[PDB]
């Protein structure tokens, strides 16, 4: 009848609150000696086991937009990036007047380079000699009003200076697994057709996460995760077209891009034991960039992804636009392979429609069929901004390979108007915070109150 | 089941289950509060982890006159009024996590008590054991 | 020998003994476990020291059904297959160290069975006391 | 300016070799081989402990 | 200045080094006198020097 406390220490109880988080990567990147990413450097080794436990009976919300992980991993990859670049010489006697004439190898001649001229200070604090290299169009910008096409400044001393990124550190993309500490727990959304926001039938428990790639892009996805059962969309809301639609793959869709130029490097040093590298002579006939995508499977990669679509208009068809525009590193699709860096221009890729009938591609015709894009080089980055924007990316000799996959797109609707049939969408980048909630959506973090109390039929004996 | 025998439960394996089953195995909840290594000034700052709330738990379990952590009963009476429920609704198909929800407003009270009540019945048993 | 009166035996002065001699002054083993003061980041890193080590420790012994940092005599029956060794040759001629190099193979199953004998043995006493 | 760049010392400090006792932290403890016929690698039959070298 | 004359400052100017490492153009600033010091024993009161 008559009944008393009880108080009951570590029962299970979930509270959704802030914290900070772990990194863990593989015993791979420790095996180097030195100048092997940043994993090895800032990271635990990580351990599979335990397995991911499943709970009995459990519910709980889960929310995409409305979280703080992704701004905590943003805070952390910036300060890594400010704080490798550090040791690397920042050169700054280079930007001196430089006399720019036309290219012209040996083999030829090509469009997309000047052979500047300048004086650069010797091994002696005061003594110059004159020096030569190639150097990108975009790098170069006209002096003054003055109009002397001879003379010609790099882009900068306008807005901040410069450093150049050490050549012993690689830019790969090295997983990593972001763990929870003590005290506080990782819950999983096991449902693979969550919608973004929303509960989740079917929740469990992680000790750390799994592989995250850190890589850059604006348009498109690189390699990373994938699908488990078909293509899913997610949005923070369709009422504002201004937000970005991020769009998954059930399977990936091969790219392969190369640079056959065949470049080489010089050496020259300037100051106190340190060198500055720069492009010289050309060998070999002269030749364009270029990427290759499928034409078939992206054909019903959009046939698929624009019936998924269908749902949310049925009313309306679907049609594919040219980008904005503007800026190059605003409208061009922007990334990294091997410590260079290529603009490419998708405005081949995004040009169709699809008014819901569904077309077969298992004809296979010609399986050699393929679309072929057109790409530019810098080597001036300013990849993010007020962290010290401009950096310099050193060449590298050879002609590189870059083989990979897509598997995500990021699709923004356009201005709708005179209730038009066939509202389009348009291909629209951003910040690496959408890139990098795409592949944090099913973890939460929670702390633990082990402390409870309940009444039952007992007392404290005296 | 919990006869499963050797425990492998997890960390929050029993989580959900009902209270009878769920009371077993409450230790490996309380065990693994301990994990990382060295890396910068944040992690060391993160490092403090549950030393510190442990440590509150200990304070407050102790201070109501309690030795060990495992269950503990005490002697305040149960006032109704913050429940008012079934005993059967509660102890048999009913969740830690719905009940902590339901019964999350009523923390204070009850805690600033069972500080007082074991305070005086230390006075008491000691003035009774200096008596003799 | 032990009976020296005001206990100055150090850090480690008993190991080595036999295990009756050694059995007491054990407190001065387990209180000598801070010091150091701040120079840099290593050494507040290092300053965390046993405050880690020490709550495992606590945590391990609390588990288990005992209170304080001495002895305390357990109901799990010794199974002979571990050591299969007479009393006398360990209790009275033997020193820890060579004792834990024999007996290092079995720690985990112990520690297990241990974990949920205190557990059983509590949550058998609160439904005795339940039941009146 | 073949190599690397130079750095002069402060004129202020000096390099006069001070002795520096190496203590263990609480939860560790110094053991001594008291044999002062050690070849180097073996065992010692007359061991100390040690608070700080 | 244009609308008279003050007696706590005075008008130096100096080349200053532009956007470009080597290469230099003329300015002009107003700068208080106690911040202006005789540059060398040399009389010479055209030339000063910051209190620096
Ligand atoms: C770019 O122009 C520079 C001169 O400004 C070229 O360097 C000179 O090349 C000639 C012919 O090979 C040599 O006789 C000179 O000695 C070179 N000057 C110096 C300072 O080395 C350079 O070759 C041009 N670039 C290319 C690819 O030919
Ligand atoms: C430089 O460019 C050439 C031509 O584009 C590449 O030639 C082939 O690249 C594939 C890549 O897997 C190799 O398997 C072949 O052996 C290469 N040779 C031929 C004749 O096909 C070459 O790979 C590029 N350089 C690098 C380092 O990839």
């Amino acid at each position: 009848e008559n009944l008393w406390v009880t108080v009951y220490y570590g029962v299970p109880v979930w509270k959704e609150a802030k914290t900070t988080l772990f990194c863990a990567s593989d015993a791979r990147a420790y095996e180097k000696e030195v100048h092997n990413v940043w994993a090895t450097h800032a990271c635990v080794p990580t351990d599979p086991s335990p397995q991911e436990l499943v709970l009995g009976n459990v519910t709980e919300n889960f929310n995409m937009w409305k979280n703080d992980m992704v701004d905590q991993m943003h805070e952390d990859i910036i300060s890594l990036w400010d704080q490798s670049l550090k040791p690397c010489v920042k050169l700054t006697p280079l930007c001196v007047t430089l006399i720019c004439s036309d290219a012209t190898v040996k083999t030829g001649t090509v469009e997309e380079m000047k052979n500047c001229s300048f004086n650069t200070t010797t091994e002696i604090r005061d003594k110059e000699k004159k020096e030569y290299a190639l150097f990108y169009k975009p790098d170069i910008v006209p002096l003054s009003e003055t109009n002397n096409t001879s003379e010609y400044r790099l882009i900068n001393c306008n807005t901040s200076a410069c450093t150049q990124a050490c050549p012993k550190v690689t830019f790969e993309p090295i997983p990593i697994h972001y763990c929870a500490p003590a005290g506080y727990a990782i819950l999983k959304c096991n449902d693979e057709t969550f919608n973004g926001t929303g509960p989740c039938s079917n929740v469990s428990t992680v000790q750390c996460t799994h592989g995250i790639r850190p890589v850059v892009s604006t348009q498109l996805l690189l390699n990373g995760s994938l699908a488990e059962k078909e293509i899913v969309i997610r949005s923070e809301n369709l009422t504002n077209n201004a937000k970005i639609i991020i769009v998954h793959l059930h399977t990936p869709v091969e790219i392969v891009c190369t640079r056959p130029n065949n470049n080489t490097r010089k050496s020259v040093r300037i100051g106190p034991g340190q060198t500055f590298y720069a492009t010289g002579d050309i060998i070999g006939d002269i030749k364009q960039a270029h990427c290759n995508i499928s034409e078939e499977k992206w054909n019903d990669t959009l046939q698929k992804v624009g019936i998924e679509l269908q749902k949310h208009f049925p009313n309306k068809t679907i049609k594919y636009n040219q980008s904005a525009g503007g800026d190059m590193e605003i409208t061009t699709h922007s990334f990294n392979c091997g410590g260079e860096f290529f603009y490419c221009n998708t405005s081949n890729l995004f040009n169709g429609t699809y008014n819901g009938t569904y077309i077969s591609t298992n004809s296979s015709a010609n399986s050699t069929s393929t679309i072929t894009l057109q790409c530019r080089i810098k080597q001036i980055i300013n990849m993010w901004q007020g962290v010290g924007r401009c950096m310099y990316a050193p060449p590298i000799a050879g002609n590189i390979t870059c083989r990979s996959n897509i598997t995500g797109l990021l699709l923004t609707r356009d201005g709708g108007t005179n209730s038009n049939e066939t509202e389009t969408f348009r291909p629209a980048g951003g910040d690496m915070r959408d890139n990098w909630r795409s592949e944090l959506y099913k973890y939460k973090v929670v702390k633990i109150e082990p402390l409870g109390v309940a009444p039952t039929r007992c007392k404290r004996r005296v | 089941a919990v006869g499963i025998g050797a425990v492998f439960l997890g960390f929050l394996g029993a989580a959900g289950s009902t209270m009878g089953a769920a009371s077993m195995t409450l230790t490996v909840q309380a065990r693994n509060l301990l994990s990382g290594t060295v890396w910068g000034i944040k992690q060391l700052q993160a490092r403090v982890l549950a030393v510190e709330r442990y440590l509150r738990d200990q304070q407050l379990l102790g201070i109501w006159g309690c030795s060990g952590k495992l269950i503990c009963c005490t002697n305040v009476p149960w006032n109704s009024s913050w429940s008012n429920r079934n005993l059967s609704e509660i102890w048999d198909n009913m969740t830690w996590l719905q009940w902590d929800k339901e019964i999350s407003n009523y923390t204070q009270i009850i805690y600033g008590l069972l500080e007082e009540s074991q305070n005086q019945q230390e006075k008491n048993e000691q003035d009774l054991l200096a008596l003799d």
